[PDB]
Protein backbone atom coordinates (compact mmCIF):
# COMPACT_ATOMS: atom_id res chain seq x y z
CA UNK A 1 0.00 0.00 0.00
CA UNK A 2 0.68 3.94 -0.11
CA UNK A 3 3.22 4.61 2.49
CA UNK A 4 3.86 8.18 1.49
CA UNK A 5 4.26 11.01 4.18
CA UNK A 6 1.22 13.19 3.69
CA UNK A 7 -2.33 14.06 3.75
CA UNK A 8 -5.06 11.38 2.82
CA UNK A 9 -8.61 11.55 1.98
CA UNK A 10 -10.71 8.66 4.05
CA UNK A 11 -13.54 7.15 1.46
CA UNK A 12 -16.17 4.72 1.67
CA UNK A 13 -18.39 2.73 -0.98
CA UNK A 14 -21.08 1.92 2.32
CA UNK A 15 -23.11 4.68 1.12
CA UNK A 16 -24.40 5.65 -2.24
CA UNK A 17 -21.58 6.08 -4.65
CA UNK A 18 -17.82 7.04 -3.19
CA UNK A 19 -18.39 9.29 0.24
CA UNK A 20 -15.68 11.05 2.30
CA UNK A 21 -15.92 10.17 6.12
CA UNK A 22 -12.77 12.15 7.01
CA UNK A 23 -9.12 12.57 6.34
CA UNK A 24 -5.39 11.29 7.95
CA UNK A 25 -1.75 11.70 8.16
CA UNK A 26 0.75 9.32 7.07
CA UNK A 27 3.69 9.99 8.94
CA UNK A 28 7.08 7.91 9.54
CA UNK A 29 4.55 4.97 8.12
CA UNK A 30 1.56 5.32 10.53
CA UNK A 31 -1.60 7.14 9.37
CA UNK A 32 -3.31 9.11 11.91
CA UNK A 33 -6.94 9.56 11.95
CA UNK A 34 -10.05 11.02 14.41
CA UNK A 35 -11.65 8.13 16.09
CA UNK A 36 -15.24 9.33 15.05
CA UNK A 37 -14.57 8.65 11.18
CA UNK A 38 -13.04 4.88 11.24
CA UNK A 39 -14.96 3.65 14.54
CA UNK A 40 -11.80 1.66 14.34
CA UNK A 41 -12.33 0.13 11.40
CA UNK A 42 -9.47 -1.53 9.01
CA UNK A 43 -8.53 0.22 5.87
CA UNK A 44 -7.54 -0.17 2.25
CA UNK A 45 -4.17 1.49 0.73
CA UNK A 46 -4.44 -0.52 -2.56
CA UNK A 47 -4.44 -3.80 -2.10
CA UNK A 48 -2.38 -3.15 1.26
CA UNK A 49 -4.66 -3.41 4.24
CA UNK A 50 -4.18 -0.58 7.38
CA UNK A 51 -4.72 -2.16 10.98
CA UNK A 52 -5.67 0.04 13.93
CA UNK A 53 -2.89 -0.06 16.39
CA UNK A 54 -3.84 2.74 18.97
CA UNK A 55 -7.46 4.51 20.40
CA UNK A 56 -9.11 6.39 22.87
CA UNK A 57 -12.67 7.38 21.77
CA UNK A 58 -12.53 10.51 24.68
CA UNK A 59 -9.24 11.65 22.94
CA UNK A 60 -11.51 10.80 19.18
CA UNK A 61 -7.87 9.82 18.03
CA UNK A 62 -6.68 6.35 16.34
CA UNK A 63 -3.53 5.53 14.75
CA UNK A 64 -2.79 2.04 12.20
CA UNK A 65 0.63 0.75 11.81
CA UNK A 66 2.75 1.97 14.38
CA UNK A 67 1.86 4.35 17.83
CA UNK A 68 0.81 8.04 17.48
CA UNK A 69 4.03 9.73 15.80
CA UNK A 70 2.29 13.43 16.19
CA UNK A 71 4.40 14.90 18.71
CA UNK A 72 4.35 19.47 18.06
CA UNK A 73 2.07 21.30 20.23
CA UNK A 74 0.46 25.00 19.52
CA UNK A 75 2.84 27.82 20.87
CA UNK A 76 -0.54 29.48 22.40
CA UNK A 77 0.68 32.57 20.41
CA UNK A 78 1.39 31.85 16.37
CA UNK A 79 -0.98 31.94 13.38
CA UNK A 80 -1.52 28.02 12.34
CA UNK A 81 -2.49 26.83 9.00
CA UNK A 82 -5.62 24.37 8.68
CA UNK A 83 -4.66 22.28 5.86
CA UNK A 84 -8.56 21.20 5.12
CA UNK A 85 -9.65 18.84 2.59
CA UNK A 86 -13.12 18.76 2.02
CA UNK A 87 -15.80 16.35 0.16
CA UNK A 88 -14.84 16.49 -3.71
CA UNK A 89 -12.43 20.01 -3.20
CA UNK A 90 -8.84 20.02 -3.69
CA UNK A 91 -6.36 20.53 -0.33
CA UNK A 92 -6.35 24.46 0.53
CA UNK A 93 -4.38 25.61 3.60
CA UNK A 94 -6.50 28.38 5.74
CA UNK A 95 -4.59 30.45 8.15
CA UNK A 96 -5.86 31.20 11.37
CA UNK A 97 -5.41 32.09 14.86
CA UNK A 98 -6.60 29.92 17.18
CA UNK A 99 -9.57 30.80 20.01
CA UNK A 100 -9.40 28.43 23.09
CA UNK A 101 -11.51 25.74 24.95
CA UNK A 102 -11.22 26.22 28.76
CA UNK A 103 -12.15 22.75 30.26
CA UNK A 104 -12.26 21.73 34.32
CA UNK A 105 -8.81 19.86 32.59
CA UNK A 106 -7.30 22.80 31.08
CA UNK A 107 -6.78 25.02 28.05
CA UNK A 108 -6.73 23.82 24.58
CA UNK A 109 -6.36 25.28 21.48
CA UNK A 110 -9.52 25.75 18.97
CA UNK A 111 -9.69 27.05 15.05
CA UNK A 112 -13.20 28.38 14.08
CA UNK A 113 -13.74 27.42 10.38
CA UNK A 114 -17.14 26.46 9.10
CA UNK A 115 -16.12 23.12 6.72
CA UNK A 116 -18.34 19.29 6.66
CA UNK A 117 -18.33 16.52 8.68
CA UNK A 118 -16.36 14.93 5.88
CA UNK A 119 -13.64 16.88 6.58
CA UNK A 120 -12.98 15.38 10.08
CA UNK A 121 -9.24 14.76 10.40
CA UNK A 122 -7.26 17.74 8.26
CA UNK A 123 -4.35 18.24 10.00
CA UNK A 124 -3.49 22.08 11.31
CA UNK A 125 0.16 22.72 11.07
CA UNK A 126 2.68 25.46 12.73
CA UNK A 127 5.29 28.05 10.57
CA UNK A 128 7.30 24.91 10.40
CA UNK A 129 4.83 22.77 8.84
CA UNK A 130 4.82 20.07 11.43
CA UNK A 131 1.38 18.77 13.01
CA UNK A 132 0.24 20.39 16.20
CA UNK A 133 -3.31 18.22 15.80
CA UNK A 134 -6.57 17.57 14.17
CA UNK A 135 -9.52 19.50 13.39
CA UNK A 136 -12.94 17.70 14.04
CA UNK A 137 -13.70 17.55 17.01
CA UNK A 138 -15.70 20.42 18.74
CA UNK A 139 -19.44 22.17 19.23
CA UNK A 140 -21.69 23.91 17.45
CA UNK A 141 -21.43 27.76 18.77
CA UNK A 142 -24.14 30.60 19.43
CA UNK A 143 -23.56 31.52 15.70
CA UNK A 144 -24.15 27.84 14.19
CA UNK A 145 -20.88 27.85 13.32
CA UNK A 146 -18.46 24.96 14.30
CA UNK A 147 -15.34 25.24 16.23
CA UNK A 148 -12.78 22.56 16.97
CA UNK A 149 -10.07 21.91 19.09
CA UNK A 150 -6.49 21.17 17.99
CA UNK A 151 -6.83 17.77 19.32
CA UNK A 152 -3.26 16.46 19.58
CA UNK A 153 -2.15 12.85 20.83
CA UNK A 154 0.77 11.65 23.10
CA UNK A 155 4.29 10.00 21.94
CA UNK A 156 5.62 7.51 24.14
CA UNK B 1 -14.41 -1.06 3.75
CA UNK B 2 -13.04 2.05 4.11
CA UNK B 3 -9.95 2.97 1.71
CA UNK B 4 -7.27 5.90 1.81
CA UNK B 5 -6.53 8.30 -0.98
CA UNK B 6 -3.46 10.73 -1.21
CA UNK B 7 -4.58 14.14 -1.35
CA UNK B 8 -1.18 16.20 -0.69
CA UNK B 9 2.13 17.24 1.49
CA UNK B 10 1.93 18.83 4.46
CA UNK B 11 3.58 22.19 3.98
CA UNK B 12 3.34 25.73 5.10
CA UNK B 13 1.89 27.72 2.47
CA UNK B 14 2.84 31.47 2.16
CA UNK B 15 0.09 34.03 1.33
CA UNK B 16 -2.75 31.59 2.18
CA UNK B 17 -6.45 32.75 2.74
CA UNK B 18 -6.33 34.44 6.00
CA UNK B 19 -9.63 33.98 7.96
CA UNK B 20 -11.72 32.66 10.88
CA UNK B 21 -12.13 34.43 14.73
CA UNK B 22 -10.32 33.45 18.35
CA UNK B 23 -13.54 32.84 20.62
CA UNK B 24 -12.43 31.85 24.19
CA UNK B 25 -14.99 28.99 25.19
CA UNK B 26 -16.02 26.78 28.10
CA UNK B 27 -16.42 23.45 27.47
CA UNK B 28 -17.25 20.03 28.84
CA UNK B 29 -15.21 16.86 27.59
CA UNK B 30 -18.10 13.78 28.07
CA UNK B 31 -16.79 10.22 28.13
CA UNK B 32 -17.78 9.29 24.55
CA UNK B 33 -15.34 11.84 23.44
CA UNK B 34 -18.11 15.04 22.34
CA UNK B 35 -17.55 18.60 24.06
CA UNK B 36 -19.99 20.52 25.06
CA UNK B 37 -20.79 24.28 26.10
CA UNK B 38 -20.68 24.74 29.66
CA UNK B 39 -22.51 28.46 29.87
C1 LIG C 1 -21.19 22.57 9.22
C2 LIG C 1 -20.72 22.57 10.64
C3 LIG C 1 -20.34 21.20 11.15
O1 LIG C 1 -21.03 20.59 11.96
N1 LIG C 1 -19.20 20.70 10.62
C4 LIG C 1 -18.32 19.77 11.21
C5 LIG C 1 -16.94 19.89 11.06
N2 LIG C 1 -16.07 19.03 11.59
C6 LIG C 1 -16.56 18.01 12.30
C7 LIG C 1 -17.92 17.79 12.51
C8 LIG C 1 -18.49 16.65 13.30
O2 LIG C 1 -19.71 16.52 13.40
N3 LIG C 1 -17.62 15.80 13.90
C9 LIG C 1 -17.92 14.87 14.93
C10 LIG C 1 -17.42 15.03 16.22
C11 LIG C 1 -17.74 14.10 17.17
N4 LIG C 1 -18.52 13.04 16.95
C12 LIG C 1 -19.01 12.88 15.70
C13 LIG C 1 -18.74 13.76 14.67
C14 LIG C 1 -19.33 13.52 13.30
C15 LIG C 1 -18.81 18.69 11.94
Amino acid sequence: GETTDGVYRVMTRRLLGSTQVGVGVMQEGVFHTMWHVTKGAALRSGEGRLDPYWGDVKQDLVSYCGPWKLDAAWDGLSEVQLLAVPPGERAKNIQTLPGIFKTKDGDIGAVALDYPAGTSGSPILDKCGRVIGLYGNGVVIKNGSYVSAITQGKRE
Amino acid sequence: DMYIERAGDITWEKDAEVTGNSPRLDVALDESGDFSLVE
